[PDB]
RNA sequence: AGUUCUCUUUUCUUUGUGAAGGGCAGGGCGCCCUGGAAUGGGUUCGCCCCGAGAGAGGGGCCCGUGCCUUGGAAAGCGUCGCGGUUCCGGCGGCGUCCGGUGAGCUCUCGCUGGCCCUUGAAAAUCCGGGGGAGAGGGUGUAAAUCUCGCGCCGGGCCGUACCCAUAUCCGCAGCAGGUCUCCAAGGUGAACAGCCUCUGGCAUGUUGGAACAAUGUAGGUAAGGGAAGUCGGCAAGCCGGAUCCGUAACUUCGGGAUAAGGAUUGGCUCUAAGGGCUGGCAGCCGACUUAGAACUGGUGCGGACCAGGGGAAUCCGACUGU
RNA sequence: CGCCGUUCCGAAGGGACGGGCGAUGGCCUCCGUUGCCCUCAGCCGAUCGAAAGGGAGUCGGGUUCAGAUCCCCGAAUCCG
């Protein structure tokens, strides 16, 4: 809602941050396994619970 | 014919929910809340069912 | 071209819906890049974007109807629907008899032809439902003052 | 008191697409008074014309826009309502414009 | 705002440390004179265009004025 | 805005149908920033230079 | 601005003024003063009021969201006309006008009543009064003091987008489900019914093309008969609005009851009645209603929509409610 | 671990007009502040509990791609 707690708000902002892809040069790093951001979410296909 | 829209987030017509028409310079109308009724003093006998004079309501 | 933004954009600069939006089918391009109030603004007063008039809604057909239904048309009682009361509440035609019969006696009473007694009389029968109309109450009035006008001369 | 109003076809005549002679019988047998368009009332609505202005006066109530309702039925009639334009210059006359097109 | 009725008081009320400026408003029927001052915007309203003048004159020097159209 | 306009140009565009393929991007064909007595200033600077040199030449050869 | 073949002085759109202050309407008073009322009077749609003071006069107070005024025309809007870099709160002309009406709808303020073996919050917070402990100066350079008019300074923290639902929420999903509210136009009509339209919105609901077989699903219509069908009239059908007439058994006298049963209903042209204001009369204004009559159409007229089939009985449970 | 209980088995007031004793300062004149004593003192229940209840006070115009009773213009107002 737009009613909002601060600690709700600053729990969301830190869910906005984290959901991006990963940078393109994490790729050429030498030991590198990741090939994708696994943990994308979508606020339709999952919800946060809170 | 315009239609309104309460200006503020009570979307219910609770008693401090009021509103008044009012028409503005920009020629529309909009609402504009009222102040809730103020009552002059009761006397103080108890027993005068009417309320006193020379009081601001 | 896809003129989303300036549909959206005009329809608000001239406070009116999308549907009067009306965008130059000839110039698209021009408008294809005006993607602010401002340089909406300006293909206003150009003349690319124009708000269309409202649709015709006439009332004449109504308004003929009307004076058509005031000389007593299309009133007939195969065109009643609701009750007599429904149509014309009594109460609403008693509270407008009352009302009218006690401002005669009013008037005639401050005009002083009829005294408080005669008034306070004819009162309670206007609220019992004796007299009809004004005129009926009129006309009883004057049979009265007739009569209390011989007593006067005989006494 | 007294009414005036005028109707400067000044553009159109001096193009030659249109008569004042004309408009000024068309008026003539046109203005209703009371619902007749036959006397003008018995003279009380009274018409004039000028070189390229006419003016028509009346001693009762007379409505501005029932000339420009008679001047557009006009044109329409002479088949002109395309390219002239009845606009009010003011409070007190109209006048015929072309359409702004190329 | 306040309205003004007597030129006195608005010569008053033009002297006052808080005012800020003046604007003569010229209309059909009347010429009005608004000082800003701290709370209120005073307005004198005068009929008479001759004293329109005659006040405008009179305006205290520092204060200053703007005419309006 | 002359409100006929909008049949005006709705008709103009209707008209398309017989040019499809080769329709005008714009109606309105009706300006160089550059004014135009600053444009004629700046060709009297550059292309009198190569003619005036030469004159200059023609100058020294009698 | 639309229409203009014919007619239409026509049809459509549009035609502002905030808060706060001042003034004035209007509304309300279980407020005051004179006076003393039966031949009782005043008075409402209803009521209801008076020697514990009515009528009638003259005042006072409260609310004034209405109008005027400052605000404020400088703005906004309409329209016409000019300019620019032309992505300017650009600049100019004109206008923003005068009346009527209503059981109309919505909101609100007020008066008065009804209902209760139902009587329909608390607190923060603010105010007035009663008292008179005290304080203030000694006639002025006046003091204590002031809820009056100006003036001076400040108001930190968190929320604020957007969706709000046949696609932003919950049902595993863009799910025919569910999910709390506010505003609410014209016509017909009793009506927030249904049907059509304006403002606003949409693109037929997770695809299209071509055919028009059966069997379906959903709608209809059927000669003659009329429940013979079936467990059973299931289903469908009949009735239906309004006006006028008329209405039984039985009954707890309230009902039963729209019992049952009839007649009427369009269009057009008229007639009568039902009011207000100014000065048994005259003039000027007006709001929809009702009744009656003539004429009239291929007997069609609640013409769509909306809209009870009825009666005689038996069993059970009084009823409304779950 | 805890639970009951919310005024009930409680020395539940850390406040104040004023007065008297001192101490400190300053626009050192005399006033503040401050410590103690005297005097006065029901609230009787910590605290939490509503983005629909109570609760002072903001409106008009303009402005953006997306915010506006919050920005800008103008006019106000409550509280301290
Ligand atoms: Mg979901
Ligand atoms: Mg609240
Ligand atoms: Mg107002
Ligand atoms: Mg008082
Ligand atoms: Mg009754
Ligand atoms: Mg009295
Ligand atoms: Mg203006
Ligand atoms: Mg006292
Ligand atoms: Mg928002
Ligand atoms: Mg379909
Ligand atoms: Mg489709
Ligand atoms: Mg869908
Ligand atoms: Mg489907
Ligand atoms: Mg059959
Ligand atoms: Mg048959
Ligand atoms: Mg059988
Ligand atoms: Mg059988
Ligand atoms: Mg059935
Ligand atoms: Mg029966
Ligand atoms: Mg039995
Ligand atoms: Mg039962
Ligand atoms: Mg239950
Ligand atoms: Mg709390
Ligand atoms: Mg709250
Ligand atoms: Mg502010
Ligand atoms: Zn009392």
């Amino acid at each position: 809602s737009s009613h909002k707690t601060f600690r709700i708000k600053r729990f969301l902002a830190k869910k906005q941050k984290q959901n991006r892809p990963i940078p393109q040069w994490i790729w050429m790093k030498t030991g590198n396994k990741i090939r994708y951001n696994s943990k994308r979410r979508h606020w339709r296909r999952t919800k946060l619970g809170l | 014919v315009q239609r309104l829209t309460y200006r503020r987030r009570l979307s219910y017509n609770t008693a401090s929910n009021k509103t008044r028409l009012s028409r503005t310079p920009g020629n529309r109308i909009v609402y504009l809340y009222t102040k809730k009724v103020g009552k002059a003093p009761k006397s103080a006998c108890g027993v005068c069912p009417g309320r006193l004079r020379g009081v601001r309501a | 071209s896809m003129l989303r933004l300036q549909k959206r954009l005009a329809s608000s600069v001239l406070r009116c819906g999308k549907k009067k939006v009306w965008l130059d089918p000839n110039e698209t391009n021009e408008i294809a890049n005006a993607n602010s109030r401002q340089q909406i603004r300006k293909l206003i007063k150009d003349g690319l974007i124009i708000r269309k008039p409202v649709t015709v809604h006439s009332r004449a057909r109504c308004r003929k109807n009307t004076l058509a239904r005031r000389k007593g048309r299309h009133m007939g009682i195969g065109k009643r629907k609701g009750t007599a009361n429904a149509r014309m509440p009594e109460k609403v035609t008693w509270m407008r008899r009352m009302r009218i019969l006690r401002r005669l006696l009013r008037r005639y009473r401050e005009s002083k032809k009829i005294d408080r007694h005669m008034y306070h009389s004819l009162y309670l029968k206007v609220k019992g439902n004796v007299f009809k109309n004004k005129r009926i109450l009129m006309e009883h009035i004057h049979k009265l003052k007739a009569d209390k006008a011989r007593k006067k001369l005989l006494a | 008191q007294l009414l005036k109003f005028t109707l400067d076809c000044t553009h159109p005549v001096e193009d030659g697409i249109m008569d004042a002679a004309n408009f000024e019988q068309f008026l003539q047998e046109r203005i209703k008074v009371n619902g007749k368009a036959g006397n003008l009332g018995g003279g009380v609505v009274s018409l004039e014309r000028s070189k390229s202005k006419i003016t028509v006066t009346s001693e009762v109530p007379f409505s501005k826009r029932y000339l420009k309702y008679l001047t557009k039925k006009y044109l329409k009639k002479n088949n002109l309502r395309d390219w002239l334009r009845v606009v009010a210059n003011t409070k007190e006359s109209y006048e015929l414009r072309y359409f702004q097109i190329n | 705002p306040r309205k003004i009725e007597e030129i006195k008081d608005f010569l008053l009320t033009a002297r006052r440390k808080d005012a800020k400026s003046v604007k003569i408003k010229k209309n059909k029927d009347n010429v009005k004179f608004k000082v800003r001052c701290s709370r209120y915007l005073y307005t004198l309203v005068i009929t008479d265009k001759e004293k329109a003048e005659k006040l405008k004159q009179s305006l205290p020097p520092g204060l200053a004025v703007k005419e309006l159209k | 805005v002359a409100k006929q306009r909008i049949r005006m140009a709705n008709e103009k565009h209707s008209k398309n149908i017989t040019q499809r393929g080769n329709v005008a991007k714009t109606s309105r064909n009706a300006k160089a920033s550059v004014g135009p007595w600053l444009l004629a200033l700046f060709i009297f600077v550059v292309c009198g230079s190569a003619i005036f040199q030469i004159i200059q030449s023609i100058r020294m050869g009698m």
